[PDB]
């Protein structure tokens, strides 16, 4: 159940019929501080389109692998398109498909100069087999890509009166009806049961406007029809910014301080746990200057707008790197977390606490303490067997079988911690050569019936040692430093013991070779069935008499 | 933050039914009882602060940021009257002044508190309150205020009575135009501050369990204790979610290189710290005894190692294939430092590694860039394949989009190719825009213009701009036919070299 998100289509439509082609009065001027020196006569509806298209590539961003999106646009043809990978899932072939659809263009074919094939070349841009079966898509779509982009399709024509603009809707609705059933047509597609439309309405700034308000309705059972109004400037951007916002449930958040214009920060919405999300905080890299430690908690891919914008982009190179942002208020608490990958950019929600990960200043007191001359032989053959490397899938590579990595590198870790105390500090015995075998055999690549037998070998010649009647230092008595290092090896092998059968039998062993140490009715069934249990006397009797003492 | 509403209302200046609560005024019932506008908070939420505030038409707020339940309950009981009476306003004022108080982006909330017993006519409080189905010039009003917070207006009467004031009706409909704020009004009789508590009980969203655990890692000097429950995230459904408990135990494998990718996102602090289980009987993960064994030494706490000198990073997988590296500290004279983490929670863990699914061992090990030694570094791959989040394409949802973006394209020797591995991609997304949108037509304005600025020498000059310029010229003028053009956008145009200079 999940591969249902929220993401699952997302189609952007723009035409080249004449009716979209009209100027929008859309003029930007960047001068101040073989062509003819013509206006910018820029469309709305590339504006529009650009929008939706953002809109689109920041719901691929949120499923990156599960669900995939594409985007085609209208022309006079029609080039549909798709595949199933999950790599090309990023919004790069979207905009590839886009462009090789067709742009926009002032002079129409002569004939044919409608939505119709627009419409196709909508449904074929919408995933999901291509609009076919994108039923539960679009079912869940009813809040979710209908707040953030257009989904279905965005079809913008200049409206001549509303009886025009019906009839024209009609007729897209039957042409992407049409293009639904020839994608069903195939067998991992199911016919359209049920229709849900999402529709996306475009007209140029300062153009005719032949339209009543209205509110958002499901208009008819075969098609429904939404209409909305955009102008182009600030307008644009602010009805972008709660198109992107409502995609997903997202807020708005500023970075500031960048260690060297509005600022937003998207997310999922997974903020809910940070509340009761408007993050306002500075920016923090993490260094030795500043704290790096923070609390982090559902990661989720952001898409920065504004980062044709010093700030925004600022704190876009610094994240990417791998550092872990902080955060503090515009004892340390952080109320929000940023970390991002080598392509992926991503923003957190944190809790407030825990935020103290590196509390201990010193390790002098703890459990495993003011020791740190540890066994470094031991460490090393553990190293020695110890070779983990991950690939993109298991496979099966040495014996037993389909052997499976995850398998092979738990019973390697398994080996690594047998008999192997990989701390020298606590006995003395660690000076000598020869008892170390014993830690490394468990441990080392070697580690079978012949490991033992060097472990045999290395108590032959421990047992050869302690016939010499040699005293050994301690780093007191000679003896008392004899017991700690006997003690300590037994501790080593305490926990080998109940580890494998083999260290047991060898522990035996050495012990054994140890030295110098219906008111009636209803009434009365209620009173029987009361009863609770019977026994055995009464059940086994014959003519209401039973024996006793029958085990003779 | 906490919000607290004192009802320094002249309506709310009277009793319910006969008599008041504790045999007199409404500050001495006050005084006896308060609902739970500070004891969860005194329980749970202790990171909050409380704006003592009595008002209802004006904000007569003197009680700054403060934790203290006995200014509140001064204010409460200083909540005589005043010349106003309006839940909804007093509800809006009371989270106006905690946010303002208390602190801006702290999350608080607040109810609604006034008799509201006006009757209906010329002074109904609700008429000049619930104004949200019109005004679609003004639509960005005051409601919802920009903090997540239920106001909810106490009702526990008789129903007869409710119906006749209209309370709970009026609390309804505000409760739909405001989607929500106000729980339903299952309540009747002589009912305790019990119905009020429940309804105002839900600032304590920030609580915590102060609870421990323990993990066996066999019988290795170096061991680790998994952390208390993370926060759940989108990742795998299965069956259900649900709230995560005391995990029993881990794994530390792997190496991998320290300061080359650090590591995944930390999901909690687990600090390095060994334990011990050998024949105790069931054999405990080890109380105050821990000196004892502080003699004895452990490489947990001295795991800085080859953190900085050799390049490596401990890595840790989990039994379900969950893998994740963390890096230690450098310095051991001074302060040292070992922890334990998780992974990220999306698709990946790390998007820079490509899929880490298959933690095993190296006997098919399909690459090794690091091997605990940093000695290859080719993550990121800059060419073609990359995450979804940066691809080609500008975003203009923002002011500093589109307008920002032809200037950017213009300007581009300032932000381009230096970091272009994974940083500065604006420019490449903008020259694949217009080669892909076709903005020929438009390119008589700013939309195109960018080209020509860099174009200001004659002719005859030097072809390798040229030759760099002659890809995007050439294919920006098909997408204009409307038909089948270049589809340069899965492909990216990465920094070439300017080796022709003489110098």
């Amino acid at each position: 159940m999940k591969i249902f998100s929220e993401s699952h289509k997302t189609v952007f439509v723009v035409d080249h019929c004449p009716y979209m082609a009209e100027s929008c009065r859309q003029h930007v001027e960047f001068d101040m501080l073989i062509i003819p020196l013509a206006p910018i006569s820029k469309s709305l509806w590339t504006c529009s389109v650009e929008s939706s298209m953002e809109y689109c590539r920041i719901m691929y961003d949120i499923f990156p692998f599960k669900k995939l999106v594409n985007f085609i646009v209208s022309d006079s043809g029609a080039h549909v398109l798709n595949s199933w990978t999950q790599e090309d899932q990023n919004l790069q072939e979207l905009m590839a498909a886009l462009a090789a659809v067709g742009p926009p263009n002032p002079r129409a074919d002569p004939e044919c100069c409608s939505i119709l094939h627009g419409l196709v070349a909508a449904v074929e841009t919408l995933c999901k087999i291509t609009e076919y079966q994108h039923e539960a898509r679009t079912l869940l779509m009813e809040n979710a890509e209908r707040v953030g982009n257009r989904g279905r399709i965005i079809c913008i024509t200049n409206a001549k009166s509303d009886s025009h603009v019906r009839m024209l809707e009609d007729c897209v609705q039957e042409t992407i009806h049409e293009h639904n059933k020839l994608a069903a047509n195939s067998d991992h597609l199911m016919q359209i049961q049920k229709c849900e439309l999402v529709l996306i309405h475009t007209y140029p700034v300062g153009e005719d406007s032949l339209v009543s308000d209205r509110s958002k309705k499901e208009l008819s059972p075969v098609l429904t029809s939404e209409v909305h109004s955009v102008r182009a400037g600030r307008h644009l951007a602010t009805k972008l910014n709660i198109l992107v916002q409502q995609h997903f449930d997202l807020a708005s958040t500023t970075i500031t301080n960048i260690p060297m214009y509005d600022v937003e920060l998207l997310h999922h919405k997974d903020a809910h746990v940070d509340f009761l999300e408007t993050i306002t905080l500075k920016w923090c890299t993490p260094r030795t200057n500043n704290i790096e430690l923070h609390y982090c908690t559902g990661a989720y891919r952001i898409s920065p707008v504004d980062v044709n914008s010093r700030p925004s982009s600022c704190l876009t190179n610094f994240l990417l790197n791998g550092r872990s942002v902080l955060l503090e208020q515009p004892s340390k608490v952080i109320s929000h977390m940023l970390s991002s990958h080598g392509g992926e950019i991503f923003l957190h929600v944190l809790s407030s606490s825990r935020s103290i990960l590196e509390d201990p200043p010193s390790i002098s007191e703890g459990c495993g303490g003011r020791v740190t001359d540890y066994r470094i032989t031991d460490f090393g053959e553990f190293m020695r067997e110890n070779r983990l490397t991950p690939f993109l899938d298991p496979r099966y590579k040495i014996d037993g079988s389909l052997e499976v990595p995850l398998e092979r590198a738990k019973d390697q870790l398994e080996k690594h911690t047998r008999y192997w105390p990989m701390i020298i500090s606590q006995t003395t015995i660690f000076n000598m050569q020869a008892v170390v075998p014993l830690a490394s055999v468990i441990v080392k690549e070697s580690l079978t019936e012949e490991d033992v037998l060097n472990c045999q070998k290395t108590i032959y010649n421990l047992v050869d040692m302690e016939r010499k009647n040699d005293p050994l230092p301690i780093s007191p008595k000679r003896d008392e430093q004899y017991r700690i290092m006997w003690n300590e090896l037994e501790t080593l092998v305490r926990a080998h013991i109940n580890n494998s059968e083999k260290h047991q039998r060898v522990l035996e062993c050495l012990m054994a070779c140890r030295s110098k140490p219906s008111l009636w009715s209803n009434r009365i069934n209620t009173a029987n069935s009361r009863k609770h249990q019977e026994f055995a006397g009464r059940l086994n009797s014959v003519n209401n008499r039973a024996e006793l003492y029958q085990h003779l | 933050p906490t919000v607290v509403v004192m009802d320094v209302s002249l309506s709310m200046t009277r009793p319910v039914s006969i008599e008041g609560s504790e045999e007199y005024q409404r500050k001495h019932l006050a005084a006896h009882g308060l609902t739970m506008l500070f004891e969860h908070m005194a329980t749970n939420y202790k990171l909050e602060f409380t704006a003592l505030v009595v008002f209802s038409s004006l904000w007569e707020l003197m009680v700054p940021f403060t934790r203290d339940y006995n200014t509140l309950q001064e204010a409460l009981s200083n909540m005589d009257d005043y010349d106003k009476t309006c839940l909804e306003s007093a509800l809006v004022g009371v989270c106006n002044i905690v946010q303002q108080e208390w602190g801006g982006a702290i999350p608080c909330q607040v109810v609604l508190v006034t008799d509201g017993c006006l009757g209906i006519g010329r002074g109904s409080l609700r008429h000049s309150l619930a104004t949200q189905n019109q005004r679609s010039e003004s639509n960005r009003f005051p409601l919802p205020f920009p903090f997540p917070s239920k106001l909810y207006i106490m009702c526990m009467a008789n129903l007869e009575e409710l119906q006749s004031t209209d309370s709970l009706e009026c609390l309804e409909r505000l409760i739909d135009l405001n989607n929500g704020e106000g729980q339903i009004f299952t309540i009747d009789g002589p009912l305790c501050l019990k119905n009020v508590q429940s309804m105002f009980g839900k600032l304590i969203d920030l609580a915590y369990t102060p609870f421990h655990a323990v993990l066996k890692c066999g019988h290795l000097t170096a061991d680790v204790q998994v952390f208390p429950r993370p926060e759940p995230f989108v990742v795998d459904e299965e069956i259900d979610p649900i709230p995560k408990v005391i995990n029993t135990d881990l794994e530390i494998v792997g190496f991998i290189d320290i300061a080359d990718i650090s590591s995944p996102p930390v999901l909690s602090r687990h600090l390095v710290l060994p334990i011990a289980l050998n024949k105790e009987g069931d054999e405990v993960g080890t109380n105050s005894a821990n000196q004892i064994a502080g003699k004895i030494p452990n490489f947990c706490v001295l795991l800085h190692g080859s953190l900085k000198v050799e390049g490596m990073v401990a890595i840790v997988q989990l039994g379900p294939e969950w893998h994740g590296m963390l890096y230690s500290q450098a310095d051991s004279k001074k302060k040292s430092n070992l922890m334990m983490s998780l992974f990220e929670p999306g698709p990946e863990p790390l998007p820079w590694l490509g899929k880490m699914a298959q933690l095993g061992p190296i006997s098919d090990a399909k690459e090794n860039p690091y091997g605990e030694d940093d000695n290859k570094s080719p993550f990121p791959l800059q060419p073609k394949n990359k995450r979804s989040y940066a691809q080609n394409v500008t975003v203009w949802i923002k002011p500093s989009g589109l307008q920002t973006d032809v200037q950017k394209i213009l300007r581009n020797a300032r932000k381009l190719p230096e970091k272009t591995q994974t940083f500065y991609k604006e420019l490449n997304r903008l020259r694949k825009a217009a080669l892909a949108f076709g903005f020929l037509d438009l390119l008589k304005g700013v939309a195109d213009m960018l080209e020509r600025e860099c174009t200001l020498l004659p002719e005859t000059a030097h072809p390798d701009a040229a030759f760099q310029l002659t890809h995007a010229a050439q294919q920006l003028k098909l997408a204009s036919t409307g038909t089948s053009e270049y589809a340069a956008y899965d492909q990216n145009i990465t920094p070439l070299h300017t080796d022709f200079s003489g110098s």
